[PDB]
C-alpha cells in the first residue's frame, strides 16, 4: 500500500529559472485554489516536450 | 413603613444598605451611607433618563432607543467625560462629519 | 425554574412616571440602565470602603460617601449630588 | 450617454447612511466560525450560544469604528483623504498600545 | 528521495536567500548605555 | 471551520466598517492590517473569556463571562449581561 | 558530524562576499556554528533541509546524510 | 500674581531636547504653558479633595500619591 | 578663523547630556510659587509640606516627556523634523483627551 | 516559622494577617497565603536579577533607579505588566528616530 | 513609632541571589512600592474572582488563576507551576 501526490489544473505561466538546465515555476490553477511549483530540470524537459503552454490543462 | 417614603427617596434605602454590609467594603456602615448612596442614584438616573427621553421624543419617538440613549449621553461633554470608555449596546456612532472632505 | 433575582425596575419606572409620564421604555435600554447605575454603585461602594481606609477609619459614613462623590463625580454633578444628599440626610434625621 | 456619478459623491451618502445607522456590520456566521475556531487551539470541546457572540461583536466594531475614526484624524493631520499603513500604525502606537 | 515538486510561494520564496530555524528563557541584553550609543550613532 | 478563517471578513465589511469611521477613500493595504489587529483583539478577549469560564466549572462560554472579562480591561460593555 | 540542526543562514553574493553561509548543529553536549565556504552551501541548498532533524556530513567526502 | 510665567522658555527647549525634537514653533511653549496650568489644576483638585477630608491644613506626601494613583499614574520611590 | 557648528548639531549633544541626566528641569523656586498660586487662588490660608511637591513635579516631567515623544512621532509622521500646534494637538486628541 | 520550613522568604503569617484584615472575604484559606508568598518570591528574585545585571553592566556595584528602570523596560514582559508605571529619577531610554539623523 | 517594610525580606533574597550588590533607600522605597502594588491588585482580583463564583471563601485555586490571568503567558505558567509545588510541599 501506498500514498501519491497529484496535481492539476489549468497553467498559467512557464518561467524557467534561466551550462544546466535551469528549473521552472509553474503557476496551477484549479477551480478551487491556485499554488505555484518549482520542477525538477528533468520534468521541464518532459512537460516542454508536450508542447505546452499558457491555458493547457 | 419604610425610610424611603418617608424620606422621599424612590430607591430603596433598605436594599442598599443590605448590599453594603455584604459587598465587603467595611464591618461598620453608618446610617448616613445608605440613603447617601439612593439619592446619588436617584438624581443620576433621572437626568439619564431625562435626557434619553429628550432623544428619544426628538426622533419622532415615543420609547427610548438604546441609540437614543447613546445620542443623549454623547452630546453631553460631562457625561463623556464620565463614561470615556462604555460601550452602549445598539448605540451607534454620532452623524459626525469633517469639512476638509467637504466639496 | 429560577429563584429569584434582583432588578431596579420599580424605582426605575417610578423615576421615569415623575419625570416624564409619556415616553416608554425599551427593554435593551432598560438593561442599559441597569448596567449603568450597577457600575455607578459598586464604583461608590469600593471608593468609600477604600475611603474608610485612608485615614484608618472604621466607620464609614455620609461623610465618606459625600467627600467620594466629590473626587470622582465632577465639580457641578459632585456639588448637586453632596447637596442633595445632605439635604435628604438632614429632613431624614428631623424626622427622626 | 449613461449617467455616471462622479468618484467620491455616492461615498458622503453610505456615510450618511451608515452613521444615523446602528446594526451589526459583520456577518454572523464567518465571525462566529472564526470565533470557534481560534478558541480550539486553546481548549478543544468549546460550546456558544446564541448570546455569547454578539457582545463580542459590538465591542469589536465599536473598537474597530473607534479606530478608524482617529485614523481618519491622523490622515487629515496628514494633509490627505486616502488612508494607509503608517496612519493605522501610528494609531495604534499613540492609543496605549 | 529528493521531492521533484515542491510548493514555493512567489513573494515568500526567493533564491538569493534560503533560511530555516527552529529558568525563563530570556536573550541576553546589554545595559551599558556608552555601547547602545555606540552602536546607534555608528 | 477549523483551517483558514481569518479571511472570513470580507472586503465589503471592511468597506462598511470604514464608512462608519467616517473614511471615504481605502488603501489597498488598509485590509489585512485591519484582519490582523482584529484578529489579536479576538485572541486577547477570548483568553480571559475561557480562563474565566474554566474557572467557574463551566462548559459554555456565556455572554456574562465575555462582558466581565472586558469589564476588566476597561470595556466595560453595557446591555447584554447588564 | 552529526546531530540535531537548528539555525541555518544562507544569503546571496554580494561584493563583500561570494557566499555567506552559517548553520547551527547542537548534540546533547554541544551546541556551536561552523562557516559554509560556497561548496557546501550549494550542497545543502542541493535538497531540502529544516532545522531540527538528525543528519550527518562527512567533511572528506562532502555528503549529506540525514538519519 | 502672574507666576505661571515662572516656566521659561529655555526650560521648555529642555524637556524638548528631552523629546528628541530639533526645532520648536513659537506658539508650543504658550500652549504648552496651557496645558501645565490644565494638568496640575486636575491633580491639585483631587489632592486637596483627600486634604480636606483629611482636616489637615498642611498637605501630604501619601495625600497627593493616593489621588494621583486614583487617576491612574502610579506615582513611584517618593511617599510611596 | 572662527569655530562655529552647524545649525542642529549642538542638538544632537545636548540631546545624548539631556537623556543620561535625571535631575529635574524646574527650578524649586517657580514650581513652588506656581503651586502655591493655585493654592490662593484655590483655597485661602494653606499650607505646604515640605514632600507633597516632589510627586507634583516628577509627576509633571513625565507627563511632559512622553507627551513629547508622542508629539515627536507625529511630527516625523507628517514627513517634517519641526513640530507645530497640529502636532501636539492630534497628540493630545489621540492619547484620550 | 512556615516559611523557613516551606523554602519561603516573605512570612505567610504577615500575609494571612493582612488578607484577614484587607477586607476581601471572611474566610480565608490556608494555601493561599503560601502560594502568593511564593509567587511573591519569583517576582521578587526576576525583579532584584534583573537590577543586579543592570548594574553589573554599567559596572556599578550602586543600584541606581536607572538601573531597576532599563531593567522593566528591555524585558517587554514588564513594560506589559507595569505601562502605566513611572520610576522616579530613572531617566529615559536612549532612543532615536532613524530619519533624524 | 512602627511601621512596617519588606526591607529585610528582599534584602536577603538579594543575598541569596547575589551577596555582592547593594540597593539604596529610595530603590527601597522603588521595591516597597511594587510589592505591595502587586499584593493588592492579586488581592483585589482574588477578591472579585472568589465573590463572582457567588462563594465567600478564597483558596489557592482563586489566587492561582488570579496570577495565571494578570501576568503574561510566561510568568503565569512559571509562578503556577512554582506556586502549586511549594503549595504541595508545604501540605
Amino acid at each position: 500500500k501506498e500514498t501519491k501526490e497529484v496535481y492539476e489544473g489549468e497553467v498559467t505561466e512557464l518561467t524557467p529559472e534561466d551550462k544546466t538546465i535551469s528549473h521552472v515555476i509553474v503557476g496551477l490553477k484549479s477551480a478551487k485554489g491556485t499554488k505555484t511549483l518549482r520542477l525538477d530540470p528533468t520534468i521541464y524537459e518532459s512537460i516542454q516536450r508536450e508542447k505546452v503552454s499558457i491555458g493547457d490543462v | 413603613q419604610s425610610r424611603s417614603a418617608k424620606a422621599g427617596l424612590t430607591f430603596p434605602v433598605g436594599r442598599v444598605h443590605r448590599l453594603l454590609r455584604r459587598g465587603n467594603y467595611a464591618q461598620r456602615i453608618g446610617s448616613g451611607a445608605p440613603v447617601y448612596l439612593t439619592a446619588v442614584l436617584e438624581y443620576l438616573a433621572a437626568e439619564i433618563l431625562e435626557l434619553a427621553g429628550n432623544a428619544a421624543r426628538d426622533n419622532k419617538k415615543t420609547r427610548i432607543i438604546p441609540r437614543h440613549l447613546q445620542l443623549a449621553i454623547r452630546n453631553d461633554d460631562e457625561l463623556n467625560k464620565l463614561l470615556g470608555n462604555v460601550t452602549i449596546a445598539q448605540g451607534g456612532v454620532l452623524p459626525n462629519i469633517h469639512q476638509n472632505l467637504l466639496p | 425554574s429560577k429563584a429569584r433575582k434582583e432588578t431596579y425596575s420599580s424605582y426605575i419606572y417610578k423615576v421615569l412616571k415623575q419625570t416624564h409620564p409619556d415616553t416608554g421604555i425599551s427593554q435593551k435600554s432598560m438593561s442599559i440602565l441597569n448596567s449603568f447605575v450597577n457600575d455607578i454603585f459598586e464604583r461608590i461602594a469600593t471608593e468609600a470602603s477604600k475611603l474608610a481606609a485612608y485615614n484608618k477609619k472604621s466607620t464609614i459614613s455620609a461623610r465618606e460617601i459625600q467627600t467620594a462623590v466629590r473626587l470622582i463625580l465632577p465639580g457641578e454633578l459632585a456639588k448637586h449630588a453632596v447637596s442633595e444628599g445632605t439635604r435628604a440626610v438632614t429632613k431624614y434625621s428631623s424626622s427622626t | 450617454k449613461p449617467h455616471r456619478y462622479k468618484p467620491g459623491t455616492v461615498a458622503l451618502r453610505e456615510i450618511r447612511r451608515f452613521q444615523k445607522s446602528t446594526e451589526l456590520l459583520i456577518r454572523k456566521l464567518p465571525f462566529q466560525r472564526l470565533v470557534r475556531e481560534i478558541a480550539q487551539d486553546f481548549k478543544t470541546d468549546l460550546r456558544f450560544q446564541s448570546s455569547a457572540i454578539g457582545a463580542l461583536q459590538e465591542s469589536v466594531e465599536a473598537y474597530l469604528v473607534s479606530l478608524f475614526e482617529d485614523t481618519n484624524l491622523a490622515a487629515i493631520h496628514a494633509k490627505r483623504v486616502t488612508i494607509q499603513k503608517k496612519e493605522i500604525k501610528l494609531a495604534r502606537r499613540l492609543r496605549g498600545e | 528521495m529528493k521531492a521533484l515538486v515542491e510548493e514555493i510561494d512567489k513573494k515568500t520564496y526567493n533564491p538569493d536567500i534560503y533560511f530555516t530555524s527552529l529558568s525563563r528563557p530570556v536573550k541576553r541584553i546589554n545595559y551599558s548605555l556608552a555601547d547602545l550609543e555606540a552602536r546607534l550613532y555608528t | 471551520i477549523l483551517r483558514d478563517n481569518i479571511q472570513g471578513i470580507t472586503k465589503p465589511a471592511i468597506r462598511r466598517l470604514a464608512r462608519r469611521g467616517g473614511v471615504k477613500r481605502i488603501s489597498g493595504l488598509i485590509y489585512e492590517e485591519v484582519r490582523a489587529v482584529l484578529k489579536s483583539f479576538l485572541e486577547s478577549v477570548i483568553r480571559d473569556s475561557v480562563t474565566y469560564t474554566e474557572h467557574a466549572k463551566r462548559k459554555t462560554v456565556t455572554s456574562l463571562d465575555v462582558v466581565y472579562a472586558l469589564k476588566r480591561q476597561g470595556r466595560t460593555l453595557y446591555g447584554f449581561g447588564g | 558530524i552529526e546531530g540535531e540542526v537548528v539555525e541555518i543562514q544562507i544569503d546571496r553574493s554580494i561584493t563583500g562576499g561570494h557566499k555567506q553561509g552559517k548553520l547551527t548543529i547542537k548534540t546533547t553536549d554541544m551546541e556551536t556554528i561552523y562557516e559554509l565556504g560556497n561548496k557546501m552551501i550549494d550542497g545543502l541548498t542541493k535538497e531540502k533541509v529544516l532545522a531540527g532533524d538528525v543528519i550527518s556530513i562527512d567533511k572528506a567526502s562532502g555528503k549529506i546524510t540525514k538519519l
